C-alpha cells in the first residue's frame, strides 16, 4: 500500500533529479523518529548500518536541523549514504497517530523518545521498507511499503 | 569535522 502527506523536503539538495526537481529513492529504508534531530553523533550507528547495507534512506522526524541536516546533504552528494529527510505530517496528537500509520504501513517501528527509546540503539529491523518514495518540495509519496 | 572509518564527515 501507499501514502502521501503535504511535507517536502527539508533540503532542496536531496534532489537527485535536477530535470523535475524531485528526490527519488528505490527500496529505501524509513527511520521513523518522534523527535527533533540536531547532534548527527546519534544517527551515525543507523547511517553506518543501512550505508553497508547498500540502501537509500528516508528520515521522517519531528525536525532535522543544524550540523544534522548539513553532514546528511554533504555525505549524501560525496556519496557515502544516499539519504532524504522530511518533518512528520500533522501537528500534535494527530503527527503521532499518522506516524504510527506509516510505521505499520512499511513494516516499521517509530522510535518514540517519549516511551525511552534510543536512536543510537536503532537497528535495521526498526527501519521501514517500501518499493519507491518519492518526495517534492510540497509532497512526500510512499509507493507500495511492505 | 571528523571522517568516521566508513568515510562519513562529521563535526
Amino acid at each position: 500500500e501507499g501514502m502521501q502527506f503535504d511535507r517536502g523536503y527539508l533540503s532542496p539538495y536531496f534532489i537527485n533529479k535536477p530535470e523535475t526537481g524531485a528526490v527519488e529513492l528505490e527500496s529505501p529504508f524509513i527511520l521513523l523518529a518522534d523527535k527533533k534531530i540536531s547532534n548527527i553523533r546519534e544517527m551515525l550507528p543507523v547511517l553506518e548500518a543501512v550505508a553497508k547495507a547498500g540502501k537509500p534512506l528516508l528520515i521522517i522526524a519531528e525536525d532535522v536541523e543544524g550540523e544534522a541536516l548539513a553532514t546528511l546533504v554533504v555525505n549524501t552528494m560525496r556519496g557515502i549514504v544516499k539519504v532524504a529527510a522530511v518533518k512528520a505530517p500533522g501537528f500534535g496528537d494527530r503527527r503521532k497517530a499518522m506516524l504510527q500509520d506509516i510505521a505499520t504501513l512499511t513494516g516499521g517501528t517509530v522510535i518514540s523518545e517519549e516511551i525511552g527509546m534510543e536512536l543510537e540503539k536503532a537497528t535495521l529491523e526498526d527501519l521501514g521498507q517500501a518499493k519507491r518514495v518519492v518526495i517534492n518540495k510540497d509532497t512526500t509519496t510512499i509507493i507500495d511499503g511492505v | 569535522w571528523m571522517t568516521t572509518p566508513w568515510g562519513f564527515l562529521h563535526p
